[PDB]
């Protein structure tokens, strides 16, 4: 009762006054606790021009407990493990994995929200979180050969938009 | 964001569907503007 109602609200909050850049929700009501995301690659980083669909799965007690959250696409950024499973604080309760994340960062409670994991996203796209390797190839690469990473991620970016469709 | 949400199911759906929709096209649009450049040197 309180997931289903918590996550109309946020559905209804991002729908009419959420970020630029975003488009996220359940694409089907009947499994409401899947979401369907677009995710706009920011200016300014190599991730710009790409979009990039991605799933938030909620727990039946949400919101005291997280969401996971998938990209559903060949990915190619340090916090995000080749699966395509994102490794950012905001989605990992107090206590839990404290050797992968800085302890000044946010973390999962009950008046976090959608659009701020998100907006977390966002942000670890521009700049990549050091102590959450996930992907031992590209923290390499961000951290020795920007450049080389900055020309895989465009071309990933724009193979990967030549697969997206409407659907 | 800017649409109301609408009050039935269906209609939360299309409208949602609508949004991707836009936002997969317009991005597409944008790349296909990069690559024209980038052929045209070639
Ligand atoms: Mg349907
Ligand atoms: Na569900």
């Amino acid at each position: 009762a309180m997931a289903l109602r918590r996550l109309m609200k946020e559905y209804k909050e991002l729908t009419e006054n959420g970020p630029d850049g975003i488009t996220a929700g359940p694409s089907n009501e009947d499994d409401f606790f899947t979401w369907d995301c677009l995710i706009q690659g920011p200016d300014g980083t190599p991730f710009e021009g790409g979009l990039y669909p991605a799933t938030l799965k909620f727990p039946s007690d949400y919101p005291l407990g997280p969401p996971t959250l998938k990209f559903e696409c060949e990915f190619f950024h340090p916090n995000v493990y080749k699966d395509g499973t994102v490794c950012i604080s905001i989605l990992h309760a107090p206590g839990d994995d404290p050797n992968m994340y800085e302890s000044s960062s946010e973390r999962w409670s009950p008046v976090q929200s959608v659009e701020k994991i998100l907006l977390s996203v966002m942000s670890m796209l521009a700049e990549p979180n050091d102590e959450s390797g996930a992907n031992i190839d590209a923290c390499k690469m961000w951290r020795e050969d920007r450049e080389e990473y900055c020309r895989v991620v465009r071309r990933l970016a724009r193979k990967t938009l030549g697969l997206l469709v409407p659907r | 964001n800017r649409s109301k949400l609408p009050s039935s199911k269906k209609e939360r759906e299309e409208l949602f569907r609508k949004r991707k929709e836009e936002m997969i096209l317009a991005a597409r649009k944008r790349m296909e503007g990069k690559i024209k450049g980038e052929k045209q040197d070639k």
